[PDB]
């Protein structure tokens, strides 16, 4: 039955093949062409300066040892017979822990041709390390990528290329990234050289633009608000001792709190950043307004006349030296 | 020797577990079923959910038909390997493991016909999107998507059967702010790069409780702006009393603001808890604000004064009040 | 231990009607009862095994179900010689077999 | 030549050996005898709903297909060995991740008697869920189980069977708990029956009692709570004239309740409903509010109604620590007699 | 073609002794359970003994206080069922009745054919 | 030639060895000499209640099968031998997760001897579970084991023994804790009976003392100080009553600060403790002394004479106690 | 043809070969040429004292047992035949937990010249343990190291060796740096022996040197810190009548100074002693509360002696600011400099 003449024909195929001697052998370098389709990106770290992302990897290169023709259909074998033939040693170059699911069997996919053509699936999850300069965080835009290369052939014997071209990898336009959007994405395919011989390279990045309508509401608000509170002060009289000096000193405090609250709950990148210069300049703006206060407290005492000045001139100027270091800030980190 | 060893050997002499049955006659067609033990935690700073079933699934396989007198075989894990086994996975799993102790934790049993059962016990990391509009008064409804990994449509037909999905209690289920509501299964065909495929949707549909989350944002907020309304009852030469008052609000409402979000992704589009918060720190903001501003005038217009004092009174808990009726009913609504 | 009862006592019924026995077991025996038929004179007759199938040469009108702990036969058209007294029989491990105390199924006239 | 006997009787022990068949396939119901002896009651886990449980698992049954006659009357056999020939299946019906120790070697003993009985004895932790009912917290007693039984054997081919009488067939070691936040009362030992599509089977459970700890809750939660709103009360015996003082005396009082409710709350995990612990933080929020409210009353009365803010004044002074003592001592009372 | 015969019918005395033998033809008699089934005269089916089908275990039922004994022979093709300490309450038509071979139980747990029986009186008249 | 002959002797040795058999299997017990090289103990966790150590573990025992007399030098096999040779079933019985190095290579040895000498190292991680008595954290010492047990046999056919008597444990006099100083060292060796019969037992142990200089300068200072604080309320005139309730009350706020950010600094250990103790007095101290205030305060208009006399017997009367307080608690904790 | 030349190498490569000898066993000692090219240095983990690098470790030892003589001058094994030879021991001697690389194929190769020369090239993450000295944090820099070397082979069997001059055998690729705290000055390859227990050794080692950048400490806890002082100092700046507007100033500074510090030293390891910072926060601590005892006197002799008052209100206006100046020009004039 057909049953059987299937059976004959993929135990032939099996039958002495050398798992050690890739296609072509001798002769030209094999093509091993690659399709990504990004089932999704996860955590983006940037504690650990890397991203997590899992995707169906193929890879399809042709192979005569397997070509069949007394049957017209595509041969998908059971996973387990990919033990049995030679695949590329692809790998990763910047992937820190991988691992390929395996419930409820190995997730992964071999598919014979009658022409000889392997296709050769798996479901991959990865963390690649990503290099970020959070700098200007959290207006910050990222550059995540993820190279492939052969760890043992050489260009004289393997060549790599993406299948479709562009079309290469798909799904990228339907990821959601909570903290990011993906603005853009592009395939590389170049070749490189290391202390063992040239070797050929595949590459694909993303660019992140980091959401930062969060982090307004969540850091920009307070600061201001609070800053405007210290403001308030000035319209009180400079005979109400008490009352100016718990506003100023409180708001002082108010800073503090939210200061510290953001160190806890924000990432833990330790070196500085456009969001610490940020709450660095409210902190000593309301810093500023306890100051003129005391000058103003001393002065009354002397020139009722003159602490009445500095207070009307501290009125003025205040809010607008605030805006315009907002206004410089928000230009320099835009 | 036994009656059952020579037909188990018989079964398994000239069996070929590469080729799924019918491997160029007719699709394979797989009944499948579920027995939900429990859906674990709903994290949704992870966008994930975790799952325990025993997840069956029965096929026609031709060359394990028998002519004994035994009507059926009953195996363990043994012969698992031994046979041909679909190669189900889980298309929406971020991780997913079977159990292993203290003996691997499948089944399988074999008819007289050729009918086979394997069974075995999964539990699985879904992951699912959470549209976060409305938290804390969200409803989520999110699936559990498995098909073949290699074989599309033309090998492996998934169908299920008349009561498939069934959950146990769902008394001592791990659904900490959310309800199990109820359950739908689903079939469809998803084009790939390697084909088109029969995928097996469940859906769980989940609403969450307000509880935790009402408790501690909704009423320590609302009686910490009625603080400042209460403020307003005081005295206009009580300098001191109104200004350590609504700075000490404005403290209060900023340690509060913190810990309403921290059981959140960072999102950057507003909730409905992050703006019932921010409207409650604009109103207090506000509050001292006015009374600045009355302190101010207090020498300006003492007539005008008098006038906007009893006004904030009335304004304050009068506007307080409409937003929170617009707010629950247009919330609550959806 | 389980104790199987069958009810009615008695069943009369007339030629081409439709009878339904029950047999009720104490505790649950899964799927394990059988039903069988003894014509006064002779030596008992499979009929169901496992609760729902057909023994074999049994004429299509016999047909049974249930399981847990309330089982039931049902025959469709009454032909005459199917006037018999029938017993359902369990197998658990407490009893190893047990039979239950027959039901007496006569003509109406 | 002592050694080849040895050698030869396990070479043949296997001859014609299937191990895809339980013993007594066509004879009996397979009867498997279990004991745990729990080395240490793992932690607990809240936060998961889950604890840990460290025990040595040992199942006896019989195999006659392994009878034997030799020198020896008990035979040492080793991983391979075990490996190939039949065990049963157990597994934990709400076990979640349970790792078996194997360094430096695999955790496992195989025995056989002469007549064909087998001991095999495992170590292994066990994580099982813990399904929690949080409401009467930190007051709060569970008695989460531990169910194993067979996979792929229905009660029709294996059935377990506690060892010795049951309460003795669960024993934990003196210095087994490594519980914190618990204390272990006890435990009670059960047989039972599930229902399935495949078929009923045999499920073994045992329940172990936790009472949870109050003390720390207590001196870190309670006092501090209580301690705030005698604070606010405090502030009634001060005077009018001080508006000052009252008005940051509530101020700062009602910011340390939120504090402290803040920290409590955190402290707890999150689930989404009313425990005691909750009931107790908002009524002493309520008293902390209310007499801030009060004092607020008395000030705009001052000035227009001396007399009549002098009165509610003495009032609050009188009522607001009798409710206090009395909800304390109906609160208390109501949750300890559980 | 399959044909379960009983045999050994005869009067005993109370507290006597009967050897009651079921002769086996047309399947193969070691592959399945046989087991021995009694009705009492104007009564229901009762079940008094079985023994698996290669004859290692052997159950009984609880009004038989150990003083029956079942056994059987695979090459005589023959199940047999020696009686001792008898009563007038022992009284019936005995059954042989054979139990399909399964991996469940020691065998499907219903009694696929049954033999004719024979009649055991015990009487001192 | 050498080469030849080594081989040749490998062969024989490994031709006819049962992995089954221990040696002397009918003979007197094997006994095993076990050696330590402690590498590290890197996370003593009081929250987990367990310590992580990496060491080189040693077993030496008496093979009589694996004796060789054609040549003079040990052989050092490579690793994978020791799968085919028999070695002790060595458990640790306090273990929870542990794992043998394995790169680049499974980090174990197997090195023979002409006599039939085998000894077998192992490169190991433990973590053990070390039950702690934090009563009196964090002037507390703990008491860490290691027990290694023999799982299978009895002392009838291995005997275990520290080869090198109190020397067979080095490096630990190396072991530097960032929190504790190993202080002592001891190795045992008993014997146990379980309800499956009796074993062989070795038992290393530590002692444990906690480094007190952090906690002082981080929990204990602050306390004090701000104890110091309230007092100084005394100082203040009877007529600042804004002044006094403002510094008692913030007194009272930052010891709830320090105790509710303390919470989450030290491990949560859901049991009460020495710090415990200490920060609840501080707390108590401060709660008289603003109640003091308060007493004054009511008891001035109607009898100055007796407030004044009051206050100047509270200025005497808390610090003496407080010093009282501060003398029983570290007497009865040290 | 040439496929078959290659098979019949390949097969008969292994005749004869024991792969449980090294090379050389009775006659010369083995070595092997090591050479690390470090392709990124993990993050520096405080807390826990640890590293992690990547690496493409590379070996090379001569094996007489491998030598063919056939067309091709190298041939390239499968990972299959990698594990059938000898190959070195290699381990890591304070390593915590390393990782060999296997996506999707073991990132291994093994390459035989026809001398018999092995080339053996692996990828792995290693995760040492870099002992740290916090006694300048955060002015303290480390050397971490990384030494290898033989597991089983004592210094009389294998001996490593740097394929190069060591200097030029650890090798780090441009942009092969993963650090956020630190900088990474420069590596410092060095070979030596150790005495074990069981022999002595070849040890391979590698010192990376580190120095952590500072400003994101002076920026969050040094400046609020300083301006925090700054504001006790503004108290003294102001008059002695506002008696509740100091006090309020001076506890609120007070409570400022406990919330900069608790956050500070969250953000530290679980050290034991005392840090730089450390120092500076309780010398800062000690500022506020001399300058509130200070207003404390000086209310307290307010009214009294209002001369004296006034006195010792400018001798703090005049001594407490040049104080605090020369403490910080001494500390910082101190810790920078190391
Ligand atoms: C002592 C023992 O059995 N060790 C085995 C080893 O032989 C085998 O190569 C490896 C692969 O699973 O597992 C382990
Ligand atoms: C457990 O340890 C044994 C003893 O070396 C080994 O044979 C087995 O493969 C190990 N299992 C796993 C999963 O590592
Ligand atoms: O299922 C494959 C299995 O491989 C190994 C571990 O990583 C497991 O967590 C994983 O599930």
């Amino acid at each position: 039955s057909n049953m059987s003449l299937v059976k004959e024909t993929v135990d032939r195929l099996l039958k002495g093949y050398d798992i050690r001697l890739r296609p072509d052998f001798g002769g030209p370098p094999v093509a091993v062409g690659m399709n990504i389709d990004i089932a999704s990106i996860d955590m983006v770290s940037e504690v650990n300066m890397d991203y997590t992302l899992t995707m169906y990897f193929q890879q399809a290169w042709r192979d005569k040892r397997l070509s069949y023709n007394v049957i017209p259909l595509n041969l998908t074998l059971d996973n387990r017979v990919a033990d049995q033939l030679w695949v590329p040693d692809t790998y990763f170059l910047n992937d820190k822990k991988s691992f390929v699911h395996g419930v409820t069997v190995k997730n992964r996919m071999i598919r014979l041709h009658p022409d000889g053509t392997v296709l050769y699936g798996l479901r991959i999850t990865t963390t690649a390390a990503c290099m970020m300069d959070l700098r200007r965080y959290p207006l910050d835009e990222q550059n995540c990528t993820l190279e492939i290369e052969s760890y043992g052939y050489t260009t004289d014997d393997i060549e790599f290329y993406w299948r479709g071209d562009d079309n290469a990898v798909t799904g990228v336009t339907k990821i959601e990234l909570p903290q990011f959007s993906i603005v853009d994405y592009k395939l590389i395919t170049k070749k490189v050289v290391f202390s063992t011989g040239s070797y050929p390279r595949l590459s694909l990045s993303f660019k992140l633009k980091r959401n930062i309508g969060y982090f307004i509401l969540q850091t920009y608000m307070p600061s201001i608000l609070i800053t405007i509170l210290s403001w308030v002060s000035f319209w009180i009289n400079y005979d109400a001792s008490a009352a100016r000096v718990a506003l100023g000193i409180t708001t002082v405090l108010t800073m503090t709190t939210i200061n510290t609250h953001l160190r806890e709950t924000l990432p833990k990148i330790p070196y500085v950043k456009a969001i610490d210069m940020y709450l660095m300049g409210c902190f000593v703006f309301v810093f500023m307004a306890l100051l003129e206060y005391a000058l103003v407290n001393y002065i009354f005492f002397s020139q009722p006349a003159r602490a009445a000045a500095i207070d009307r001139w501290s009125r003025i100027f205040f809010p607008v030296v605030f805006s315009f270091f907002n206004i410089v800030y928000w230009l320099y980190y835009v | 020797e036994g009656d059952v060893t020579v037909i188990l050997n018989n079964l398994l002499e000239g069996y070929d577990n590469k080729l799924r049955p019918d491997i160029g006659v007719k699709p394979t067609l797989i009944h499948t079923d579920m027995y939900v033990n429990s859906i674990g935690p709903v994290n949704a700073i992870n966008m994930e959910y975790t799952i325990d079933i025993f997840f069956a699934q029965t096929w026609y396989d031709r060359r394990l038909k028998f002519n004994s007198t035994i009507k059926v075989l009953r195996l363990n894990s043994n012969m698992v390997g031994k046979i041909w086994i679909p190669d189900t996975f889980f298309r929406n799993s971020k991780k997913a493991d079977a159990h292993w102790i203290t003996t691997p934790n499948r089944m399988l049993r074999i008819w007289n016909d050729g009918r086979v059962l394997y069974t075995l016990r999964l539990t699985i990391d879904a992951e699912c999107q959470l549209q976060l509009h409305n938290f804390p008064m969200d409803e989520h409804s999110c699936p559990l998507e498995f098909s073949s990994y290699g074989y599309p449509r033309e090998e492996i037909v998934y169908q299920w059967k008349r009561s498939s999905v069934e959950v146990g209690d769902t008394r001592s289920w791990r659904l900490y702010q959310f309800s199990f509501v109820g359950l739908r299964n689903t079939t469809e065909v998803v084009k790939t790069t390697s084909g088109d495929y029969v995928v097996m949707s469940v859906y769980f549909d989940l609403s969450r409780r307000m509880g935790y989350f009402t408790i501690q944002t909704y009423i320590p907020c609302t009686l910490i702006v009625v603080l400042s309304w209460v403020s307003f009852w005081i005295n206009k030469d009580a300098v001191p009393a109104r200004t350590s008052l609504g700075i000490t609000t404005v403290l209060t409402m900023t340690t509060l603001s913190t810990i309403a979000r921290k059981s959140l992704p960072k999102v950057s589009y507003v909730t409905a808890m992050d703006l019932f918060v921010s409207v409650c720190f604009i109103f207090v903001f506000s509050a001292l604000v006015e009374y600045g501003t009355l302190h101010y005038f207090v020498s300006s217009q003492p007539a005008r004064a008098a006038k906007m004092d009893s006004y904030a009174r009335i304004f304050f808990p009068t506007a307080f009040c409409l937003f929170n009726l617009v707010y629950w009913v247009s919330y609550l609504y959806l | 231990e389980i104790v199987l009862t069958q009810s009615p006592a008695t069943l009369s019924l007339s030629p081409g009607e439709r009878a339904t026995l029950s047999c009720r077991a104490s505790q649950s025996v899964s799927s394990y009862l059988a039903w069988y038929q003894q014509k006064p004179g002779q030596a008992p007759r499979l009929l169901i095994y496992d609760a729902s199938n057909r023994a074999t040469g049994i004429p299509a009108r016999f047909s049974g179900s249930g399981s847990g702990t309330d089982f039931t036969l049902t025959i469709s058209s009454l032909e005459p010689e199917d006037f018999a007294v029938y017993y359902c029989q369990q197998r658990s491990n407490w009893p190893p077999y047990s039979f239950g105390q027959g039901t007496k199924l006569e003509i109406k006239r | 030549d002592n050694t080849t006997v040895f050698t030869r009787i396990l070479d043949r022990l296997l001859d014609g050996y299937d191990n895809r068949l339980r013993p007594g396939l066509g004879e009996r119901v397979t009867e498997v005898k279990t004991d745990i002896f729990v080395t240490s009651f793992g932690p607990v886990s809240d936060h998961d709903m889950e604890y840990t449980i460290d025990v040595f698992f040992r199942q006896s049954w019989k195999d006659e297909r392994l009878k034997f006659k030799g020198p020896m009357t008990v035979l040492r056999l080793n991983n391979l060995m075990a490996s190939k020939i039949w065990t049963p299946d157990t597994f934990f019906h709400n076990g979640k991740k349970s790792v078996a120790h194997n360094m430096t070697m695999p955790n496992k003993l195989l025995r056989i008697t002469e007549d064909g009985t087998l001991l095999y004895t495992m170590r292994l932790t066990v994580r099982a869920e813990c399904p929690m009912h949080l409401e009467d917290f930190p007051m709060d007693a569970h008695a989460c189980p531990l169910k194993f039984g067979s996979y792929a054997y229905t009660r029709a081919e294996v059935v377990y069977e506690w060892t010795r009488e049951p309460a003795r067939s669960v024993v934990v070691a003196e210095d087994g708990s490594r519980l914190n936040q618990y204390d272990l009362l006890g435990q009670t030992v059960d047989s039972g029956i599930v229902q399935s599509s495949t078929g009923e089977y045999v499920v073994m459970t045992t329940h172990f009692h936790l009472k949870r700890k109050i003390g720390y809750f207590v001196i870190q939660t309670y006092l501090p709570c209580i301690m705030t709103v005698i604070l606010s009360q405090v502030s009634f015996w001060l005077n009018r004239e001080s508006v000052p003082a009252r008005t940051v005396f509530g101020v700062t009082t009602v910011l340390t309740m939120t504090t402290l409710s803040i920290s409590a709350r955190n402290s707890l995990p999150k689930v989404a409903y009313a425990t005691a612990m909750d009931w107790f933080i908002a009524v002493c929020y309520a008293f902390v509010f209310s007499a801030l409210i009060e004092f607020a009353t008395v000030n705009y009365f001052t000035k227009s109604q001396p007399a009549r803010a002098a009165k509610i004044d003495r009032l609050s002074r009188i009522a607001f620590p009798l409710l206090f003592g009395i909800f304390n001592l109906v609160y208390w009372a109501t949750y300890l007699n559980r | 073609e399959v044909q379960l015969l009983e045999s050994g019918e005869g009067l005993v005395q109370p507290g006597g002794s009967l050897r009651l033998s079921c002769a086996a033809s047309g399947f193969t008699f070691k592959t399945y359970a046989m087991s021995w089934v009694r009705q009492a005269p104007g009564k229901g089916l009762e079940w008094v003994s079985a023994i698996s089908g290669s004859g290692a275990s052997t159950y009984y039922a609880d009004f038989v206080e150990g003083r029956f004994t079942i056994s059987r022979d695979n090459s005589k093709n023959t199940l047999y069922l020696q009686m001792n300490s008898l009563r007038a309450e022992d009284t019936a038509v005995y059954y042989c009745a054979k139990e399909p071979p399964a991996m469940v139980w020691f065998g499907g747990g219903y009694f696929d054919y049954w033999g004719q029986g024979t009649l055991v009186t015990v009487s001192s008249a």
